């Protein structure tokens, strides 16, 4: 339940403002004025307040107090404001430190939600280099196959070249030395010729 | 043609060559079994007249799963 | 071959902080395999046996030899290891997907709170108790203080 907002406006602190009113339609502004000095005057005229030290102790009584809440009442007032505002400040703050932190609670939820959903590369991940893993595999196999017969039938195609070459060469040399092993017909008629060299 | 003459000869006599792998050499293969000794280590290790039979592997495979 | 191509930090992000170095070296042994794969081309280069028909002076060995060749059986490798990691992720989708189901309890849960911390009673409409159901840190432990003031009196 809220509270008000203002009090109940009396007046000099002892008189409320309903007594004036309440008196104003049949006395006008100043009825509740002249019943107030009618009174104070009757109780002293005849002796019902009977003027005495007390007069005066509680002249200085109600002296202190007019000037007390006159000057240090401001501040009092103010006083209990800024502690209710800072009261005030403090809870909300604390409301909205609540609401942020179940706000980051269901953000790192949703967080933890998008990796687990992003989980599964590590097992195609593993598909992927199995299958890798065995394609490289037989195509080294091919290779292997292939490299092994043509390195066969190129050993066989170069040992036969080369034996041809090294044959050649022999049979060339055998040649040659067989010449030495053996008419200047020739020898006239290249001379006939020179002479037709002129 | 003197010489054009002369070699017809020669290259017949070493067409006589029937039972002459090398045509009289009476050497020359102890340099080429050295020859013939790079020639096959170079090209291999094996009995490479003959066909190669192929042994193969498989590869390796390990504990992948979350430990 | 087929892959799936992959996000290599996605990847990263689903690694527990028990296997990195199994995620890493998994990772290198990717990057080997495809750059072997890469350059080594599909199938061989086969051969004519024609420059091996007239350059072998040998009795039929260069067509036995091809014979051999265009007859032979090749050993293919079986899988033998994927529909076990097919396996391990259907059984690993069932632990994902109820994982989030805890959480999506957590997160209606969560909502809950928050529609009661955004509907509040203004604070100075509010009895003492209606801010000790609201936060219940705020209320006296009058178990362990059972005298008044029930705090320690340096809180006060």
């Amino acid at each position: 339940p809220p509270l008000p907002e203002y009090g109940g406006k009396v007046r000099y602190g002892l008189i409320p403002e309903e007594f004036f009113q309440f008196l104003y339609p049949k006395t006008g502004v100043t009825g509740p004025y002249v019943l107030g000095t009618g009174l104070i005057l009757y109780a002293l005229s005849k002796e019902i307040y009977v003027i005495s030290a007390e007069t005066f102790t509680a002249l200085s009584v109600l002296g202190v107090m007019v000037y007390g809440i006159k000057k240090y009442g401001p501040f009092v007032a103010d006083f209990a404001d800024k502690l209710n505002e800072q009261k005030l400040a403090q809870l909300e703050e604390a409301k909205q430190a609540s609401i942020q932190h179940i706000q980051n609670a269901i953000d790192t939820e949703k967080s933890q939600q998008a990796l687990v959903q992003k989980r599964h590369y590590l097992f195609d991940v593993q598909r992927n280099n199995i299958a890798m893993a065995l394609e490289v595999t037989y195509r080294e196999r091919l290779y292997r196959v292939y490299k092994e017969v043509k390195n066969r039938l190129d050993y066989h195609i170069s040992v036969q070249n080369m034996m041809r070459r090294k044959e050649q060469e022999h049979m060339i040399n055998w040649v040659e030395k067989h010449v030495v092993q053996s008419t200047i017909a020739k020898c006239i008629a290249d001379l006939k010729l020179l002479a037709k060299k002129a | 043609q003197k010489l054009f003459v002369d070699k017809i000869r020669e290259y017949k006599s070493k067409r006589q060559t029937s039972g002459g792998p090398v045509d009289a050499s009476s050497e020359y293969q102890q340099e080429l079994e050295r020859e013939l000794f790079k020639l096959k280590q170079m090209f291999g290790n094996a009995d490479m007249n003959t066909f190669p039979t192929f042994k193969f592997e498989d590869p390796k495979f390990e504990v992948i799963e979350k430990p | 071959l087929a892959l799936k191509t992959i996000d290599w930090v996605a990847f990263a992000e689903i690694i527990p902080q028990n296997q990195k170095a199994i995620a890493s070296s998994l990772k290198s042994w990717n990057e080997t395999l495809t750059s072997r794969l890469a350059a080594l081309p599909e199938n061989p280069p086969a051969i004519d046996w024609a420059y091996y028909k007239a350059n072998v002076a040998k009795a039929g060995l260069v067509d036995d030899f091809e014979k051999k060749f265009n007859a032979l059986k090749v050993p293919v490798p079986e899988d033998k290891y994927t529909a076990q990691v097919d396996a391990e992720e259907k059984e690993d989708v069932k632990s994902c997907a109820e994982w989030v189901s805890l959480s999506k309890a957590r997160i209606v849960e969560y909502e809950k709170e928050m529609e009661k911390m955004k509907n509040l009673i203004p604070f100075d409409q509010m009895t003492i108790e209606d801010l000790n159901e609201a936060f219940p840190e705020t209320k006296l432990d009058k178990k362990k203080y059972p005298y008044w003031p029930h705090q320690p009196i340096e809180n006060l």
